[PDB]
């Protein structure tokens, strides 16, 4: 009976068909977790036991709401070119949550979830118009470079432990079928135990290419500046400047510069501009010098030495992950026991809020501002 | 040269599937299932009457944002809203959505009256109905609305479907 078709004539809607391609997908994943819902009937008849009234509640969850401001600020803890992170508590029920401010657009390249013992834990994440916003867990002890300011490691069994533990940290990474490819000491957090957890690239860009044509409180010329830039060629194995390649060589390369650093207190390579490497970086062989601070293990020396080697196959394995931990430097651990040891050193804080192995200051710079609500959908739950 | 009218809604042949979404699922407390589909209902209408924005048995009507910002004001206040936790709601929001989703139908309704004629024109024709046939038998599911009130949409809800 009914008849006639077709206007679509109107500016209005140009876009607001957006309703239509967007709640089928609404509804498609209204209905998939609705039956969601049917996690239940999962039914244990084993039992023998009560009983004892129901034995099941659930509020379940919520879908909730959500906003800054929500948060108190504790303090500032560190900076970045997409953005700042900082300490803080949930003005609601209060909390120990690490804080990350980052840039949406504008900010460019316009997978994987979580989790591990190594790896510092995302909550979860939030936005509002300009900038990105995140939790993870807290780690009261630092990260590694702040350690390295305040003594410049004597090391051995330190580092024996701060290594080997860092070595199941990469582990972890390239088990998960990744690549960290940031190995930096700032990349390194220090939790309560004394042990480390090291977030991740996360992935927060930037690289070297090509390359520039131009034409013991002595020792304390470190924290030049920090960095607030950044960053160096600390670690940045040269397999990544020239070209593609690479793969986990990089990283255990890119722990030979940590190795050096804890031991004798520099990037091997220390530009002192930062682009004295890619330069000594690039090169090596040569410019890789060993002091006359005599003292060091035949087996912390080697260490870096093969650590330095290239990322080289060919005859040989690297070829690592193991054969790594195959080294006599290692005489233990258990490669399991390490977990729980007593760290070397565990951050003695007198409270929750001690930002004692944080360096407050200031700075303020994110070129950003001009400068003058979001959504929590998801499938399983935590802890 | 310069006249107008008003309405006329009809009829059916639309969208997909079947029910069984609204009904509330095992040992899940009700305020919250309630506060969910409700919230879900509004951001919905809202984008859909969000479609339909300005170009203006109804009243003379073009208020709706006096009507509907009554409701996104009052989604954003926490205090009916059990956010934290497991703390919980007062019940007596039975009288605040025995109003508050039928507040939604007198926008619904108005739409289908004389501005389901644009609603065809776009071809989004069929996801107002499911839509609307979802909003409803949640409704007719749990007497959340009451009967009298849904005269002028009453055609629609003869359908094939619904509930
Ligand atoms: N949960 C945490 N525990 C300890 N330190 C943290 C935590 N969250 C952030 N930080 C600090 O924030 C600093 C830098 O944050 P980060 O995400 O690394 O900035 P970036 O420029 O994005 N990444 P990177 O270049 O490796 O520093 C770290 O070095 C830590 O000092």
């Amino acid at each position: 009976k009914a008849a006639a078709v077709k206007l679509k004539i109107e500016n209005f809607y140009q876009s607001s068909v957006k309703y239509a391609i967007e709640r089928n997908e609404r509804r498609v994943e209204l209905e998939t977790e609705l039956t969601s819902h049917n996690w239940s009937e999962e039914r244990k008849s084993r039992q023998l036991s009560s009983l004892g009234k129901k034995e099941s509640q659930f509020l379940r969850l919520r879908r909730t709401r959500l906003s800054l401001e929500d948060f108190h600020t504790v303090k500032v803890i560190g900076k970045g070119a997409f953005g700042e992170v900082r300490l803080v508590q949930k003005k609601d029920t209060g909390k120990i949550y690490a804080m990350k401010t980052l840039l949406k657009s504008e900010m460019y390249k316009k997978l994987a979830g979580s989790d591990s013992p190594w790896v510092v834990s995302l909550y979860y994440s939030f936005q509002d118009a300009q900038y990105l916003y995140l939790i993870m867990e807290f780690l009261p002890g630092g990260d590694l470079m702040t350690m390295l300011i305040r003594w410049q490691l004597f090391t051995e069994d330190v580092t024996r432990f701060y290594m080997a533990e860092c070595i199941l940290a990469i582990e972890t990474i390239h088990k998960l079928g990744f690549i960290h490819r940031a190995i930096k000491p700032d990349n390194i957090l220090i939790d309560i135990r004394g042990h480390i957890k090291l977030s991740d690239f996360g992935l927060s860009t930037g690289f070297h290419k090509t390359h520039d044509s131009n034409y013991q409180t002595w020792r304390k010329s470190r924290r030049l500046m920090a960095y607030s830039t950044v960053g160096t060629p600390d670690y940045i194995a040269p397999e990544i400047f020239l070209y593609q390649g690479y793969g986990q060589e990089c990283d255990w390369w890119s722990l030979g510069a940590i190795m050096y650093e804890c031991l004798i207190g520099w990037p091997p390579f220390c530009s002192e501009t930062p682009q004295e490497t890619y330069r000594k970086i690039m090169n090596f062989e040569q410019t890789l010098q060993f002091p006359d601070d005599i003292h060091i293990s035949y087996e912390a020396e080697d260490l870096i030495r093969r650590l330095l080697t290239h990322a080289d196959q060919r005859l040989g394995r690297h070829g690592g992950a193991d054969e790594i931990k195959s080294h006599p430097f290692f005489r233990g651990v258990d490669w399991n026991t390490i977990r729980q040891v007593e760290a070397p050193y565990i951050p003695k804080l007198s409270s929750i809020t001690d930002t004692r192995f944080f360096p407050t200051d200031e700075l303020e710079n994110v070129p950003d501002s001009p400068a003058m609500f979001i959504g929590y959908e998801y499938s399983r739950f935590d802890y | 040269i310069m006249f107008l009218s008003e309405p006329f809604v009809r009829t059916a042949l639309v969208k997909g599937s079947f029910k069984t979404i609204v009904q509330l699922p095992k040992y899940v407390d009700l305020g919250e299932w309630i506060a969910l589909n409700v919230f879900e209902f509004f951001t919905n209408l809202n984008q859909f009457y969000g479609v339909v924005a300005e170009y203006v048995s109804l009243p003379a009507s073009q208020y709706i944002d006096l009507a509907l910002t009554w409701i996104n004001n009052k989604v954003n206040d926490k205090n009916l809203f059990p956010t934290k936790n497991g703390l919980p709601f007062p019940q007596q929001f039975s009288r605040d959505v025995q109003r508050i989703m039928v507040q939604m139908f007198r926008i619904f309704a108005h739409i289908y009256h004389h501005h389901f004629d644009k609603i065809v024109h776009l071809s989004l024709e069929a996801h107002w109905n499911s839509f609307f046939s979802h909003f409803i038998s949640f409704a007719k599911e749990f007497k959340i609305i009451d009967r009298k009130e849904m005269a002028p949409l009453l055609p629609l809800i003869e359908s094939f479907e619904k509930q």
